[PDB]
């Protein structure tokens, strides 16, 4: 996270003071697909 | 990264106390952005929220002094990352100091960092000024007996480079 | 002499100027780099779009060049206007200081810098001006018992200029911004009211210039 | 504002296209940072002109003038004078909604509690030390002997105050009281502040709502254009989003620059008053407010400052033949 500051500053000598360099976007662990409770296809009505 | 009954979105799903009307589907917000949702398989009111986001900020003394830097993650809670939690965000690599000195490298919300003590970048609540209490009583006056003449440079722009 | 030592090693005190020169060349640079950007068109070289394609297509592409570059100007231009006004207000402030501080003596407080102001010496600097403010700052203080008034015969005596003080015995009237005690006589003090009303009046004797002058 | 995110949400497809507009994304941050930096320079210039933090003496005897109104309240957890609380209630979701898309609100460098220490100092030195604390080391002077000078400043000989002190005390105090209700009973006095806060939150709403506009593209959801259409064509679509949105930032940015340049002008007006009016005594007619000016009391207000100008207004006339 330090070397990025030199690229943003565009100077091998980064003078004192705070520099905004990059941004971090927390990536999501996994996907939730939550379709409602209960159709069903009538394979118990066709096959039985 | 969630999909609810065709509604897609990525956020932090939490329990929430806001109470829908039964027929409703999405809660929303002033920005029309999706805010609260209702879990279809069992009806419950889930909030939503942004990821940590914020900007990274590299607090450094001059590269002439040190190559050491203290990273400030802005406006986050310290999980998703020597760590310290601030008002302005998650700070890393600067040892907190209960002492309070002049603001040196301004960070946010009063937190100001400086390099000195071996040495390590520190972070501390900025003291605004040194403290004084005037010794005051209704008959008490203090009249200067002697003076200095100081020459204080003051610098102002006048014109800027003309172009066409 | 302190000024010249400061400048000898101070890059920062000119930060105001150095920033202004920077920010222009900055936006000037960025203005130039925008000539290398595709802007969605197939290349950022004007002719290399032409000689690649038959012009009735180039008429389409050169839009995305022009639409890009023309915008990038209006960005840069609208910047300058805003930045110009920023200098504009600063230039007005410089005229105000040049007028009031240097050509006058500014009664305004901390307009010419901390302390009471004596005079300023302007000094040119690239795209700017530098004033040297000569200001009068008091130094050494001494706690004094004071009183807003002095009874004499039952008349009240108030200072014309300055205040009644004492080091604890002899009441002295002195000018305010410097300690210069003087014995209290009618030429120092004017009479108003009487001894009831003032809050803090003390009991003392205001010497008279004239009374001794008589006695012969 | 995060330019790459605000324009292209969570899409490298869009993110790559943005690179073809070059430095727009970066120069916007360079622009807004210039604003964001000097904001804490404004608040710096205005409030902290004083070298040290003075604090009022333990016991208050000013000759009858009652400053418990304007002095820091020792019993509040955040010590702020009784008046300042009236202000922070008047001035005032947008809390995270903006913060969804990369619109961030950075904390002002100086916490409000710090602002209230400055405006305590400036107000502590003004009361005890007269005007000398702006010119150097503060000099304790009896407050009633301060007001003898501030009359000489306006041409009223000091023998008026030493005789009218009790009266002037009540007029002062009873004047301070009505300042409460002037603020307490009407919410339009703070409009100046309230307008600033609104216009900021205004454009942000507008800036957000621009995300939902088609701009000629088939939809305002950046992924739908990617979902429905094969890229070859979706490229041209996303342009109309980017070109639209990327423009829509420059609109917002330019507004902020212009609007900040107004505040930058208003800040100097404060820093001028704070220096001349509060720290000194102003000879400039109606710069400190109508009437001959005696002294001013700074009071903080959200993203602003409020001065209480104690002024000298003559009253009763008697026609006199003159020569
Ligand atoms: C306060 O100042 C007065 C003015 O000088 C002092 O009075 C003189 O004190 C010196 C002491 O060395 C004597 O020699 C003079 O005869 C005094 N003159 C008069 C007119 O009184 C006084 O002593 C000082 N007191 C204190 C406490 O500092
Ligand atoms: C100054 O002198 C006056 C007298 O000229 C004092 O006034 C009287 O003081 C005595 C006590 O010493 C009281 O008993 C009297 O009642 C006072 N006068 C009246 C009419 O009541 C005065 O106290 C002395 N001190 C000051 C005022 O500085
Ligand atoms: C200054 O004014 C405040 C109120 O404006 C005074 O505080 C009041 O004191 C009386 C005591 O007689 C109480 O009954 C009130 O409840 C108090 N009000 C508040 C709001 O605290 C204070 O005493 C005054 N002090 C001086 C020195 O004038
Ligand atoms: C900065 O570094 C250079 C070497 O690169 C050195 O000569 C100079 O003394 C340094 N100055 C400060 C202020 O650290
Ligand atoms: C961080 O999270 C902890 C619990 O996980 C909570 O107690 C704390 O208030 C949070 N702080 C912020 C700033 O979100
Ligand atoms: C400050 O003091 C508290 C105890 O009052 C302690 O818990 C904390 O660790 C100290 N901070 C540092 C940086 O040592
Ligand atoms: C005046 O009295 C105060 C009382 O605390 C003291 O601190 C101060 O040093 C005194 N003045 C001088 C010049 O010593
Ligand atoms: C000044 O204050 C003291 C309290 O320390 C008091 O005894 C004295 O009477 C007061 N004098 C005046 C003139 O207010
Ligand atoms: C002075 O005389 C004029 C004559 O018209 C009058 O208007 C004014 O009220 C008089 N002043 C007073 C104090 O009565």
């Amino acid at each position: 996270p330090l070397s990025e500051t030199k690229c943003t500053l565009k100077s091998f000598t980064v003078e004192k003071g705070i520099y905004q360099t990059s941004n971090f976007r927390v990536q999501p662990t996994e996907s939730i697909v939550r379709f409602p409770n209960i159709n069903l296809c009538p394979f118990g009505e066709v096959f039985n | 990264n969630f999909n609810f009954n065709g509604l897609t979105g990525t956020g932090v799903l939490t329990e929430s106390n806001k109470k829908f009307l039964p027929f409703q589907q999405f809660g929303r917000d002033i920005a029309d952005t999706t805010d609260a949702v209702r879990d279809p398989q069992t009806l419950e009111i889930l909030d939503i929220t942004p990821c940590s986001f914020g900007g990274v900020s590299v607090i450094t003394p001059g590269t002439n002094t040190s190559n050491q830097v203290a990273v400030l993650y802005q406006d986050v809670n310290c999980t998703e990352v020597n760590v310290f939690q601030t008002r302005a965000g998650c700070l890393i690599g600067a040892e907190h100091v209960n002492n309070s000195y002049e603001c040196d490298i301004p960070i946010g919300a009063g937190i100001c960092a400086s390099y000195q003590t071996s040495q390590s970048i520190i972070a501390y609540t900025m003291s605004l000024g040194a403290e004084n209490s005037v010794a005051y009583s209704n008959n008490s006056i203090a009249i200067p007996t002697n003076f200095t003449i100081s020459v204080t440079t003051e610098i102002l722009p006048v014109s800027m480079t003309k172009t066409s | 002499g302190k000024i010249q030592d400061s400048l000898s090693s101070t890059a920062s005190a000119l930060g105001k100027l150095q920033d202004v020169v920077n920010q222009n060349a900055q936006a000037l640079n960025t203005l130039v780099k925008q000539l290398s950007s595709n802007f969605g068109a197939i290349s950022s070289v004007l002719n290399d779009i032409l000689s690649r394609l038959d012009k009735v297509e180039a008429e389409v592409q050169i839009d995305r060049l022009i639409t890009g570059r023309l915008q990038s100007l209006q960005t840069y231009v609208t910047q300058q206007l805003i930045r110009a006004a920023e200098i504009r207000a600063s230039a007005n402030l410089a005229a105000t200081k040049m007028s009031e501080c240097v050509l006058g003596q500014s009664k305004r407080v901390d307009f010419c810098g901390k302390g009471y102001h004596l005079m300023s010496f302007p000094q040119s600097a690239p795209h700017g001006v530098v004033f040297l403010h000569v200001t009068y700052v008091p130094a050494q203080e001494k706690n004094f018992t004071t009183a807003p008034a002095i009874c004499h015969d039952g008349k009240a005596h108030f200072p014309r200029e300055g205040v009644f003080v004492s080091n604890g015995t002899h009441w002295f009237v002195t000018q305010r911004n410097f300690y210069e005690p003087q014995i209290i006589t009618t030429d120092n003090t004017f009479v108003s009211g009487n001894c009831d009303v003032v809050i803090g009046i003390v009991n003392n004797t205001v010497y008279d210039p004239l009374q001794p002058e008589l006695d012969s | 504002v995060d330019c790459t995110m605000y324009i292209c949400g969570d899409s490298t497809e869009c993110s790559n296209l943005l690179l073809q507009y070059g430095s727009f994304c970066t120069q916007l941050n360079r622009a807004l940072t210039g604003i964001a930096v000097e904001q804490d320079k404004n608040t710096q210039e205005v409030f902290a002109q004083v070298k040290q933090i003075y604090k009022t003496p333990p016991i208050k005897d000013f000759g009858g003038f009652n400053f418990s109104q304007i002095l820091p309240d020792p019993s509040k957890p955040s010590k702020r004078s009784f008046i300042e609380d009236l202000l922070f209630n008047k001035v005032t979701d947008l809390i995270c909604a903006q913060k969804f898309n990369g619109l961030t609100v950075l904390p002002p460098l100086l916490t409000d509690e710090m602002i209230a220490q400055y405006t305590s100092a400036l107000l502590a030195g003004t009361i005890t030390s007269g005007w000398t604390f702006g010119a150097g080391a503060a000099l304790q002077i009896p407050f009633a002997m301060q007001m003898a000078y501030r009359f000489n400043g306006i041409g009223v000989t000091q023998n008026v105050l030493y005789e009218n002190q009790k009266l002037i005390a009540n007029q002062f105090n009873s004047a301070i009281g009505k300042i409460q209700d002037s603020l307490s009973s009407t919410a339009s006095a703070l409009g100046k502040l309230q307008d600033v806060v609104n216009q900021n939150a205004q454009a942000l709403n507008t800036l957000v709502k621009q995300l939902s506009s088609n701009f000629g593209a088939i939809s305002s959801v950046l992924n739908d254009i990617l979902s429905r259409l094969d890229k070859v064509e979706a490229e041209v679509q996303i342009d109309r989003l980017i070109t639209g949105r990327l423009q829509s930032l420059q609109t917002y940015v330019t507004q902020q620059l212009i609007r900040a340049a107004e505040i930058r002008a208003s800040a100097n007006l404060a820093a001028t008053k704070m220096s001349e009016c509060v720290l000194g005594q102003s000879k400039r007619v109606d710069f400190c407010g109508k009437g001959y000016h005696l002294m001013s009391f700074p009071q903080s207000a959200p993203h602003g400052v409020v001065f209480l100008h104690v002024t000298y207004v003559p009253a009763q006339e008697k026609n006199f033949t003159t020569a």
